[PDB]
């Protein structure tokens, strides 16, 4: 069948942070299994993330590699949704070459803090089924719904418009009446006749509707920094935005805010990968947590007691105990041998591919002797060598094979250090 | 490989089979950016913060009463003066000011002015030379612009015509460098050798493209007013600054329209001083000596055809 | 009765694996002994015969493999192998890990660039165009006047047709110098003029003028075609981030200044993958994710390591190859961290192994005869068997490299063919690794 | 240096050390205009109603006034640049180009304030010459090649505008512009003055 | 409808057809006062 | 008299490897003495560039300092001529601020694959008897002329076409200049006056050397030969109207999709016949300045069909890789030490030693003693050749200055008293050990 | 032909005329604001601001493109004393680099 540009990846079978509304894990569901600690401590901060009343504040998601915590932090950005701004980051993501390492961080948390607006717009919306222009100029334009037909005389800053877009009878057109452009959306079906074909518009031409709309805040940093500012939005030829206008912007957005104009949406940083922001951004995240627009932090962590980055001193994650006090560390915990195979059932659906309950079997094995991640990508080989052998199945004979062929790391070196002197730097 | 005619065909030359179409990039266009009409009324700094941004504008010595009052209006006979450097540069106080407060434009045509300027000063700087500027004391007006004075400045490589040909790298040219260059006669068959000459590149080096080409993205907004300033801007924002990038300068394109019936007019100075080799177009037409280059008979044909040519052969 | 034959053109330069011409599996996925250009490597063959059913799949993303082993064990010579299985239809991106290094760009985002341009996409492009001589043009102004309206005659071999058009369209045809007996082409999509010269009725006109002299077109003045494009991801990214497109003065002038690259904002990206998806989902668009092949990819620095951890992990990214010669390295940017193939474990989780192995003399022979006849020359079996003695003393590369030397000797001393002697004096001509690491520590005094 | 490498500093202080000194004639006509006079011949050619064979121009210096002969194709010179009896203008003889400096200081009284400079009246006779000497290193000759100043196109003026920043000069200009001055040298117009070199502190 | 500028073999020559103004008009220095 | 840019250099004696035909090295000939061995590979990598069959070669020039590593290098350079591009980097030359090391490199390797092109054309040369260009009373901007053109055996009237009056008009010719108008193009060039029209003439209008009549058929062909690199090639294409870049150096870190697309076009001109792609050679001089990041560049670089056949100089023993603590022969990763063959030159003897100052007096214009010669030769042995190369400039000027006809072995004695060798420097920086700064 | 601008201005609490200088009315121009439109100007600085056509006259043609905005309830002069608050940076970097203008 056709691909999506969205693929089967690596976390991609998880849909969702599963739990009851008691914020309960139940043993696999939404795709994820386990992890019946720290997925309750997920729910708990996707709580907070989803009710705002709280900001400046962070979470640390910690464990052995291969433990879930990227995996329960792309559940938690699922379980989030649209419409609730979720950036995920990688640590190393921040290291510009253009923009300041701090402002970066001051860049990254400002993606993820919307402000959320409604306008009340004026929308024609019909099928024209006639449209006639003299020689200033006047014309008339005659419109229809399934339910109703118009006529209008047109004023010159349509007219100027409805033949500048090439605008025919048996159209169907959607105008914005503050400003006149025509999205034509088709051709009616039955105007067709003699290449987008679609029925006519339902209920009355001229509707108010609300259209809500939210911008980052970051989105309004950028729009206020040059002649046209949202261009350097796409191109991201805009850093070291200057800080008085951000200090004006929050002084402005607080203002809506206390109005009730627009309302703030908090959301999540995921910085992904934390244990290499050097102690200069530690530094600037120290203090960034504590000022009424700073969104949730969400960070994960696969490190032991380790020298923090641009120093000598060791501390736990990687993280100066500055930073660590800031925030609720969530561990996760390495898993047992029936969540193992279960996570590798639930990526075979994901995968779709059968596999023999042995296969499950010896896969899980091979799961707990070499880490899990490993034995994830072994399914995705023994399938294609059973498509090699027209077999329908993965039987265990397959995996054998394909744990032959492709080594995991502990072996790799094993079989490196019988070779040692013929490698290079040792 | 992979009934016969289809092998002739392609045997004899491949157009017969399947035609070279005209390649472009893939012409893309995304979306219009689209900003809330609230953001647009309320939410610019440029627009909300306008009353305190006038106090900016105000607050600044590059007002022509705070030049005038610093400049001329001192308490010492020594005293250190800011703007002092007006007085040697060609500028008055408010050309100061507006070169501060009008941005880009007033830099672009207050350089299309130095650039006339300069070779009325090398004149005047190469040829006087009695007493000083006064009674043999005092500075007079322009002489801190030394730039002029450098052997290699283009007023004085323009009028001396030996060091203009030392400076070759001409920025509307395709020069590839010196060369010999051999002069073969149609008489004798007699050949000759034209020693170090300037060359251009040959006219076909220019081939690569973008696989891809986008409409500049462009934001779309819910307001009659912002609709007006992104039209403007889409037309080109004023006659001035189009017609300074478009023609050079808004002089050279109120000179290009009657330079149209000149004998002898100067070049103009914008994007229509260019041509470049293949025009602004990416789009590659297919070359006529494809016909040759994509059949070895219609190769084979030619060297025929220029041998027979060579010995007069109908 | 008399016979001419000509052909004047040299071939292509034999490269370091231009003999590489598949991974010489059968049917099965079992590697024949030689076949496709490659020797032995049967396990690491085998298994990239499973990596080039994974690209051909197209169900995953960011899965990766590591090709560890020896230098001169084949690992670049496996990731051409894939290049080469795969065909030139799907997009196979070669890389070396030193080039992240940029300094108009991050190091997390030319892995990025990387990542993005090995995702391909073709396109079905319908392009609608006028073409023909300018036998008439008239611009029209009206009311606030300003120019509106442009009326354009065109002709070809299939008669004449006036179209009505755009006034940038003009100001397109202005910019172009286009007059009247000129020969265009506009394509309606861009709005893009091209001269394509002055109409060849004309070429009579003057004794002589700079123009090129173009016959007139063929078919319709106006008419619509389909192109099957070709395309990246990042073609797409790179292209909306500095716009060349359209026809006005702001795209006319980034298509002068400095093309320098930019950090693209993922919000671009975003809208990109929307855009695409929508033709994929019209029909007009299909996805053909390739391979990006990082060679030498012990050199990433740690930023980069710990940015493929999220890369790998994306839904939308291309399968990756590594490629690694080295040991238990300190890894670059840790100061003094050492781990296996010079990469941290924490990313070498989140590959395939491929172990790559040490060559038999038997296997150097053979891989030495293949390469030989590659490089088009004649040789001797006492002069290959004394190569693969060399090969024994020293290293493969080595010994393959004493070839075209032992050529040149052969065809200067008057030889068809190698004979060992030219093997033999070219041993004594040219050191290698191990040898000048002899005579450089016994006079290292004086260095 | 944070704008250019280390290894291209070097390279262009050894381009500093190296001197063109090459000689050539400035000769150029200048002086207030007294008049311009088109002289038409005295027959047109047919089916014209005039015909001109030259401008005369009256050009004066406070060492005295002559009338000079000009090729007709100058008259539009002489409204491109807005001249009129009593401005001070100059012709450079190797060229034909005229150029005008501004009102003659004679007239500087006729009104109590005027929107020009006055320039004051040129001294030495109408018709100029001097042969001069300039000296120009080979670093000169590579910066002018690198960035050029005649500025009367998009390209110059935007790189004129922008930031002057220095560049790694390639190895091909040095070698054209080694291959050009030979010439010159040959050719005996321009001789070279090889010097030294110093670094201080090395 | 043409004017011609010919550059000459003896001399340069510039021709105005009949009822073209020749913006050729003379020019010639008005003179100033005695004393300032 | 008269002196030109370049002059006595380092290695101004060479001008080739001295070969015979049967690629055996002379003992002596075109400037280089002695050191057979290397001079013998040198000969095989010399035929092989010149053969070109191959691609992505190397080859490493190993040895002591002062023993023809770079001579031999510039020997291969000259015996290669002009015509086939050769190109010298100091391996620091690399540490671009415009550009990373890779681009640097890559840019390094396309500068030194030539493309040939012969360009040939029509010119219309002759002396112009006179323009007519005629103007529209005010018009829409259309113009028509006449051109007449002579040799001193011809003349022809050409009616003009207007997109080459605008060139006429804009370059101003006038009757009696000398120009060869390039048909094919429409580009006018200009000779100098003719002698006869600047007699019948105003006052002047122009001032520039004369040059006479162009002789023979009026219409004549031009042949010219561009060798542009692959390099240029990039530049041209990386914008439009590029080409200052080829001078200026301005454009860093060119799009991979430009190269992509030109390593696909000059194949198609090689098999259109187009132009002809020669291999050329890249001269890593001192290539121990390499980080890693740049030899692993190599590694990869070095095996595409596009790359130069690359010769490195190197004077380092067991040394760490620049930029890691790894000790390793050369100065260079074992991963690119094991991609090339390596030539090792050797120290020289009296035999040649005195040989190579022997050549050098011959190249430097210098009479010296044979007395004179064997002193130099002893100290060109008790010191390096370098030191001892350099004495005879310094020997020649001080006979020079007591108005000396030829060297004599008390201006050497003297010469070696007034400016040190470095061991007899060192060694005085012993007894003032207090005075220089940071022993 | 150019001294002055006399401009009426109407709301739903009164009329007044105002003395436009020729400065003003440049972005009046500027803005291609007309008779019947809505308007506000800020006196202190010349900030003027289309604000759409006024809906009385919202019949002018049947669908023409305008926004048609409400008579303004308000008052038609509003004075408040206000106070700025500017840093000495702002100062500094809105003049260092030449002012946008644009
Ligand atoms: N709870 C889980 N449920 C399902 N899959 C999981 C779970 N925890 C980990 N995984 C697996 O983890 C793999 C990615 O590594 P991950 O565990 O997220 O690394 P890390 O914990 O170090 O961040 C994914 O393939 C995913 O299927
Ligand atoms: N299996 C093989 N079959 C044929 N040629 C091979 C094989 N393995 C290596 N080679 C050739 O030998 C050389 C060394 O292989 P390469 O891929 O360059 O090794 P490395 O892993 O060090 O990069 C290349 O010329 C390559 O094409
Ligand atoms: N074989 C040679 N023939 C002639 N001159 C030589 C020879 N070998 C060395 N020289 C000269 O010795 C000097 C130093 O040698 P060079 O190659 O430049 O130093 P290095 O070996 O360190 O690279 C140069 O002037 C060079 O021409």
């Amino acid at each position: 069948d056709v691909t999506r540009i969205e693929r089967i990846g690596a976390h991609s079978h998880i849909r969702g942070l599963g739990l009851d509304d008691a914020l309960e894990p139940r043993q696999a569901s939404q795709g994820m299994v386990g992890q019946l600690a720290a997925r309750r401590a997920a729910g708990v901060v996707l709580e907070m993330i989803r009710e705002g009343k709280i900001a400046g504040r962070a979470v640390l998601i910690a464990g052995q590699p291969g433990t879930g915590k990227t995996a329960i932090a792309m559940g938690m950005a699922q379980a989030l949704g649209p419409d609730t701004p979720f950036t995920a980051i990688a640590g190393s993501e921040i290291f510009s070459l253009e923009m300041s390492k701090t402002e970066a961080l001051t860049q990254a948390f400002r993606r993820s803090i919307g402000v959320r607006i409604k306008e009340e717009t004026e929308i024609i919306e019909g099928e024209v089924v006639e449209i006639q222009i003299d020689r200033s100029k006047v014309g008339k334009l005659t419109l229809k719904t399934t339910e109703m037909e118009t006529i209008y005389d047109l004023g010159t800053k349509m007219i100027e418009s409805l033949t500048k877009d090439k605008v025919q009878a048996g159209d169907v057109i959607t105008i914005d009446k503050a400003t006149g452009k025509i999205s034509k959306l088709g051709r009616s079906f039955t105007r067709a006749r003699d290449t987008k074909f679609v029925q006519c518009p339902d209920g009355e031409l001229q509707k108010r509707k609300e259209v809500v709309h939210t911008v980052s805040l970051h989105e309004i940093d950028v729009i206020n920094s040059r002649t046209q500012g949202f261009l350097a939005l796409f191109s991201g030829d805009t850093g070291e935005i200057k800080s008085e206008v951000r200090e004006q912007i929050n002084a402005k957005v607080a203002e809506w805010r206390e109005e009730g104009k627009a309302e703030i949406i908090p959301g999540v940083l995921f910085i992904d990968e934390v244990h290499m922001l050097d102690i200069e951004s530690f530094s600037f995240l120290n203090r960034a947590l504590e000022s009424d627009m700073a969104p949730v932090l969400i960070m994960a962590t696969n490190r032991g007691i380790t020298r923090i980055r641009g120093t000598s001193y060791q501390s736990p994650h990687g993280i100066p105990i500055d930073l660590l006090d800031r925030l609720l560390i969530v561990s996760t915990t390495p898993y047992s041998e029936k969540d193992t195979k279960q996570i590798l059932r639930i990526r075979c659906e994901e995968e779709d591919v059968e596999m023999s309950e042995d296969a499950y079997t010896v896969l899980t094995r091979i799961g707990l002797e070499t880490s899990l991640r490993y034995a994830i990508q072994l399914i995705t080989a023994a399938s294609l060598v059973c498509r090699k052998r027209k077999g329908t199945e993965v039987q265990v004979d397959d995996i054998k094979r394909v744990y032959s062929l492709f080594l995991d790391e502990s072996r790799s070196t094993q079989y490196m250090k019988e070779y040692q002197d013929a490698f290079l730097f040792n | 490989k992979n009934l016969v005619m289809q092998f002739r065909k392609v045997c004899n030359h491949p157009e017969l089979f399947e035609r070279q179409e005209t390649w472009s990039p893939f012409h893309i266009s995304l979306k219009p950016y689209h900003i809330s009409k609230f953001i647009y009324r309320h939410g610019q700094i440029r627009v909300f913060n306008h009353s305190r941004d006038r106090w900016l504008r105000v607050l600044s010595p590059f007002a022509p009463d705070y030049i005038q009052r610093s400049l001329f209006h001192r308490k010492g006979i020594n005293e250190e003066s800011c703007f002092s450097f007006l007085r040697f540069i060609d500028i008055s106080p408010a050309e100061m000011a507006n070169l501060m407060l009008q941005g880009l434009l007033a830099r672009w045509l207050a350089l299309f002015l130095s650039l006339k300027a300069s070779y009325r000063l090398h004149q005047l700087r190469s040829w006087g030379a009695p007493e000083g500027e006064s009674h043999q004391r005092y500075l007079r007006n322009k002489d801190f612009l030394l730039g002029v004075n450098f052997p290699l400045s283009f007023p004085n490589l323009c009028s001396c015509p030996l060091l203009k040909s030392l400076v070759f790298s001409s920025h509307c040219k395709a020069v590839s460098g010196y060369s010999d260059q051999v002069v073969h006669q149609r008489r004798s068959a007699t050949s000759s050798l034209r020693r170090c000459l300037l060359t251009e590149l040959p006219s076909f080096l220019c081939v690569a493209s973008p696989r891809v080409t986008a409409v500049p993205l462009d934001s779309y907004c819910n307001d009659r007013s912002a609709e007006y300033e992104r039209r403007v801007l889409k037309e080109g924002g004023s006659l001035a600054a189009k017609q300074c990038l478009l023609n050079g300068a808004p002089e050279l394109a109120a000179d290009w329209l009657n330079r149209r019936s000149q004998f002898f007019p100067e070049p103009a100075g914008g994007l229509w001083s260019i041509r470049p080799q293949n025009g602004w177009s990416f789009i590659r037409i297919p070359g006529k000596e494809s016909l040759i280059t994509d059949s070895g008979k219609l190769y084979a044909l030619d060297v025929l055809l220029t041998r027979l040519k060579s010995q007069g052969h109908r | 009765k008399i016979e001419e034959v000509k052909s004047t053109t040299k071939t292509q330069r034999i490269a370091s694996h231009s003999h590489v011409k598949g991974l010489g599996l059968d049917e099965s996925g079992l590697a024949k002994q030689a076949a496709s250009g490659l020797v032995g490597q049967e396990n690491a063959r085998e298994a990239c015969g499973v990596i080039v059913e994974l690209i051909k799949s197209k169900k995953m993303a960011g899965r990766a493999v590591l090709l560890a082993g020896p230098p001169g064990t084949g690992k670049t010579a496996l990731a051409l192998a894939i290049a080469q299985e795969l065909g030139s239809k799907v997009p196979f991106c070669p890389m070396v890990g030193s080039e992240v290094y940029s300094t108009e760009i991050k190091k997390t985002e030319v892995l990025m660039e990387n990542f993005r341009r090995a995702i391909g996409l073709r396109i079905k492009e319908t392009k609608e165009v006028y073409e023909g001589e300018v036998t008439e043009l008239t611009p029209c102004e009206t009311e606030n006047k300003t120019i509106s309206h442009v009326i354009i005659g065109l002709k070809t071999a299939k008669g004449t047709k006036q179209l009505k058009l755009d006034p940038s369209i003009f100001e397109s045809l202005q910019k172009e110098r286009v007059e009247a007996g000129d020969v265009i082409y506009i394509e309606a999509n861009s709005g893009a003029v091209k001269r394509q010269g002055r109409c060849d009725t004309y070429a009579t006109e003057f004794d002589l003028e700079a123009e090129e002299y173009v016959p007139l077109p063929k078919g319709d003045v106006h008419k619509k075609k389909e192109i099957i494009q070709d395309v990246t991801l990042h073609d797409l990214d790179v292209a909306n981030a500095r716009p060349q497109g359209g026809q006005d003065i702001l795209s006319m002038m980034g298509q002068l200044m400095k093309p320098k690259k930019t950090e693209i904002t993922d919000k671009l990206r975003g809208e990109i993958n929307k855009v695409v998806n929508k033709y994929i989902d019209q029909g007009i668009a299909e996805l053909v994710p390739g391979v990006l092949f990082v060679d030498e990819v012990h050199m990433l620095d740690i930023e980069c390591f710990t940015y493929l951890h999220r890369a790998l992990e994306s839904s939308i990214a291309p399968i990756v190859i590594f490629a690694s010669n080295r040991g238990n390295c300190v890894i670059r940017g840790t100061e003094d961290i050492t781990s296996p193939h010079g990469i941290p474990l924490d990313l070498l989780d989140r590959v395939m192994i491929i172990r790559t192995m040490l060559y038999t003399p038997q296997e150097m022979k053979q891989i030495i005869k293949i390469r030989a006849q590659t490089e088009g020359i004649n040789i001797s079996e006492e002069a290959l068997n004394h190569l693969g003695e060399i090969g024994t003393k020293t290293t493969l590369r080595y010994s393959v490299q004493l070839l075209t030397p032992a050529n040149l000797l052969a065809k200067i001393n008057g030889k068809d063919s190698i004979e060992k002697e030219h093997v033999e004096e070219i041993s004594e001509l040219f050191y290698d690794a191990k040898s000048s690491a002899k005579i450089l520590a016994d006079q290292q005094d004086k260095y | 240096s944070t704008e250019i490498k280390k290894t291209e500093v070097l390279m262009e202080n050894f381009r500093r050390a190296i001197g063109l000194r090459i000689k050539e004639t400035k000769e150029v006509y200048e002086g207030e205009v007294t008049e311009l006079t088109p002289c038409e011949t005295e027959n047109p050619m047919g089916g014209y109603g005039k015909t001109i064979s030259h401008v005369i121009i009256g050009l004066k210096t406070a060492k005295g006034t002559k009338q000079l002969k000009l090729d007709p194709s100058i008259f539009e010179s002489l409204q491109k640049e807005r001249v009129e009896a009593g401005d001070v203008i100059y012709i450079e003889a190797n060229s034909g180009a005229v150029k005008r400096q501004g009102r003659c200081d004679t007239y500087a009284t006729e009104f109590d304030l005027e929107a020009e400079e006055y320039v004051p009246l040129p001294k030495g006779d109408v018709h100029k010459k001097k042969e001069i000497i300039q000296d120009v290193t080979l670093h000169d000759l590579d910066v002018a090649n690198a960035r050029p100043q005649g500025g009367q196109d998009i390209l110059s003026m935007m790189g004129q505008l922008m930031k002057p920043k220095k560049t790694e000069i390639t190895d091909k200009l040095r070698g054209e512009i080694n291959k050009v001055v030979n010439k010159y040298i040959d050719q005996g117009i321009a001789e070279l003055v090889p010097g030294v070199l110093f670094v201080d502190e090395v | 409808p043409m004017v011609r500028y010919c550059s000459g073999a003896q001399g340069s020559t510039l021709s105005f057809p009949p009822g073209v103004p020749a913006p050729t008009a003379v020019s010639q220095r008005p003179s100033p006062s005695g004393p300032p």
